[PDB]
């Protein structure tokens, strides 16, 4: 295929081969979960236990008291991308001394991946991010793309095997409207379980983090997590 | 050097909303070349600063703050600077400027009320800056700060506020010799937003009969 090697070719077709696949990257990767309230925002991530040797690697990143990231795809990138969130959060409280909204911080992160999409000589940074903070309109989700697109979303899954997930939380998003914490933490645990193909419930495998109007972003313990499991 | 500079403007955080006043007049060296230069500015929906010292300056200022408060509005997130970010955003780029040995050689007052919380600060040509009550620039930081430290209260009324503020700015005309009888009174409010008062001057007292006569006498004096 002549028009797949290379960015910044439009195929007869009006799609950009490249960035598509670095689409594909974020669909190979594992999976995450993200879902909210009007005031809450839960990230999840069902990171694997491959090996009894091995161990994984931190994918759900904090940002700032009030903003919270977890990738999905390239590690690299998205450390990249986490680092560059967590300086301009920075930069903007330094000058403004407030948080820093997510509508908007999300968008100019979409601004880079756009940027890396269209000059030659670069590539998508294959990493999907969902990222989930605080703005004076409450708590939001949103959902980065490698394409420089970006939604907001009631509750989102990506990764690997996320149509598991996915099908769940389409029969349950309607109800986290107003649900309290916990009731997202149950609902986030639910679609975790569906996700994992061995079906065991075990605290090792997933992690959850919650940032709230007044909770600052916060990962869950691994006795904690194991706790409600238990319930 | 500065060429054409204005001079005090005074700060009162009265109840319910903010109240700031400042002379009409744009002097250079001693002469008053200019005594119709609105030196107060409402800025965004929240806010609401006026500034003193060199005016070419303080016209850019302008230009800056236009620009962040149409980006920031052009956005409409739901979420906007009140006037704690923008005081601080002026606070950067004075600071920023006097590190290039270029400054901004203008000395601003910002105040207004966002949610019910009620901002007044100041800010300097170097970067010094404090957030309190009652803020002066100029000689209004010796000639009315005096006044107003003294007769400042927690819910002054926007009456006495404006009475308070006409004898600070009075005071000032009697002793500042930069200052022209031109000044305008701008009220900021929550859901009123910002109004300016229409120029205006104020009646002065002269006749004391130690002013007519200095010593006493049918001849000398």
């Amino acid at each position: 295929n002549q028009y797949d090697t290379d960015v910044t070719t439009w195929s007869p077709a009006g799609r950009l081969f490249q960035v598509e696949y670095a689409m594909e990257a974020v669909k190979q990767g594992s999976a995450a979960i993200g879902l909210r309230s009007k005031t809450h925002v839960v990230l999840a991530c069902v990171n694997k236990a491959q090996s009894e040797l091995s161990s994984h690697q931190r994918k759900i990143f904090k940002v700032d008291d009030h903003i919270g990231v977890a990738i999905a795809g390239l590690t690299a990138d998205g450390r990249v991308l986490s680092r560059y969130m967590r300086s301009e959060c920075i930069n903007y409280g330094f000058t403004y001394e407030s948080s820093l909204p997510v509508g908007r911080l999300v968008v100019q992160l979409a601004d880079k991946a756009q940027v890396c999409t269209q000059r030659s000589w670069k590539r998508p940074y294959g990493v999907g991010l969902l990222v989930g903070g605080l703005d004076e309109s409450g708590a939001h989700l949103y959902y980065n793309c490698p394409s420089g697109n970006y939604f907001e979303y009631q509750a989102f899954a990506i990764g690997s095997r996320s149509q598991a997930a996915k099908t769940y939380l389409e029969r349950k998003f309607d109800t986290f409207d107003g649900a309290t914490r916990d009731e997202l933490i149950k609902h986030a645990l639910f679609s975790i379980k569906e996700t994992l193909q061995g079906e065991k419930l075990t605290s090792s495998v997933c992690t959850i983090s919650v940032v709230g109007v007044g909770e600052p972003f916060q990962t869950l313990d691994q006795q904690m997590v194991q706790d409600l499991i238990n319930s | 050097y500065p060429y054409v500079t204005g001079t005090s403007v005074i700060g009162i955080k009265y109840k319910d909303g903010i109240l700031i006043a400042a002379d009409m007049g744009g002097s250079y060296g001693s002469t008053l070349r200019y005594k119709s230069v609105e030196r107060l500015k409402g800025i965004g929906k929240h806010s609401l600063l006026g500034a003193s010292g060199e005016i070419s300056d303080f016209q850019e200022l302008l230009r800056y703050l236009d620009d962040l408060i149409l980006y920031d509005n052009m956005w409409d997130d739901g979420n906007s600077f009140g006037p704690k970010e923008v005081h601080n955003y002026l606070t950067r780029v004075m600071y920023n400027r006097r590190n290039k040995f270029n400054p901004l050689w203008n000395s601003l007052v910002l105040g207004g009320v966002k949610n019910g919380q009620k901002y007044l600060g100041t800010v300097n040509m170097i970067g010094v800056h404090y957030q309190d009550n009652h803020v002066a620039t100029g000689f209004g930081n010796h000639l009315a700060v005096p006044i107003l430290r003294d007769e400042w209260k927690e819910d002054l009324s926007f009456e006495d506020g404006v009475r308070l503020l006409e004898k600070c700015m009075r005071v000032l005309l009697y002793r500042d010799r930069s200052a022209v009888n031109k000044l305008q009174i701008a009220k900021i409010t929550e859901e009123g937003g910002v109004t300016i008062s229409p120029p205006y001057s104020l009646k002065t007292y002269w006749e004391f009969a130690a002013f007519k006569n200095p010593t006493a006498g049918a001849e000398g004096s």
